[PDB]
């Protein structure tokens, strides 16, 4: 499948490798409100199964 | 005091820079929304 | 067989093994065997893990020591796959042993994998895996396919 994507027309899936700067750090430590931080915590906890 | 043009530009730059920094401080303050909403409804002295 | 590995790699493997050692006997359990080399920067799959514990833990104890850990490790950083492995994959693909991987055998092997595709897609990949124009994958085609970079 990798070779087919390399030469043919099938889409190439992305690699599980995360950036160290993102919106996640912005949301997780926001001092405007606490519910945003809690919702971000729930989202990232659910992302790790 | 009569003064040269370069000093005048420096002075104006300092004033405008201080004003801009304080405006940025005000518009991103964590409690800015609460104070801005409370201003037009209740009468209060200080920011508690 | 492990002489091809530079000394610092053995040292860091020892560091990882000792840190992953629980009871201080220099021997660990196979449940965390995935995490040991999973922590070194390489990423295996569950089938990879089950096969690795199968190859070594023949007695079924579920416990790994250092020399056989080095045995497992020495066969991981190799880039050019051993021709025995490629030939064995060819044999698995060639269920009937005729040396030609037809579309139907591909369908069987993909369905057993749990994955689904249409007839058109598998025909398309077969015809892009063919160089002689006969629409049939042979050993030389497979070898030149896996050596392409």
């Amino acid at each position: 499948k990798q070779f087919l994507s390399r030469r043919g027309k099938r889409t190439s899936p992305l690699d599980l490798k995360l950036g160290h700067n993102n919106w996640l750090r912005q949301v997780l430590f926001t001092p405007a409100t606490q519910a945003a931080r809690q919702a971000a915590c729930t989202i990232v906890e659910a992302l790790a199964t | 005091t009569p003064q040269t043009e370069k000093k005048l530009k420096e002075y104006s730059q300092k004033a405008v820079e201080i004003l801009r920094t304080q405006n940025h401080i005000l518009t991103n303050h964590p409690n800015s929304n609460i104070y801005n909403t409370l201003s037009g409804l209740v009468e209060f002295d200080g920011y508690y | 067989m492990a002489d091809q590995l530079t000394e610092e790699q053995i040292a860091e493997f020892k560091e990882a093994f000792s840190l992953f050692d629980k009871d201080g006997d220099g021997t660990i359990t196979t449940k965390e065997l995935g995490t040991v080399m999973r922590s070194l920067g390489q990423n295996p799959t569950e089938a990879e893990l089950q096969d690795m514990i199968n190859e070594v833990d023949a007695d079924g104890n579920g416990t790994i020591d250092f020399p056989e850990f080095l045995t497992m490790m020495a066969r991981k950083m190799k880039d050019t796959d051993s021709e025995e492995e490629i030939r064995e994959a060819f044999r698995v693909f060639d269920k009937d042993g005729n040396g030609y991987i037809s579309a139907a055998e591909l369908r069987h092997v993909m369905t057993n994998l749990g994955e689904k595709l249409t007839d058109e897609e598998v025909d398309e990949m077969i015809r892009e895996a063919d160089i002689d124009g006969d629409g049939q994958v042979n050993y030389e085609e497979f070898v030149q396919m896996m050596t392409a970079k």
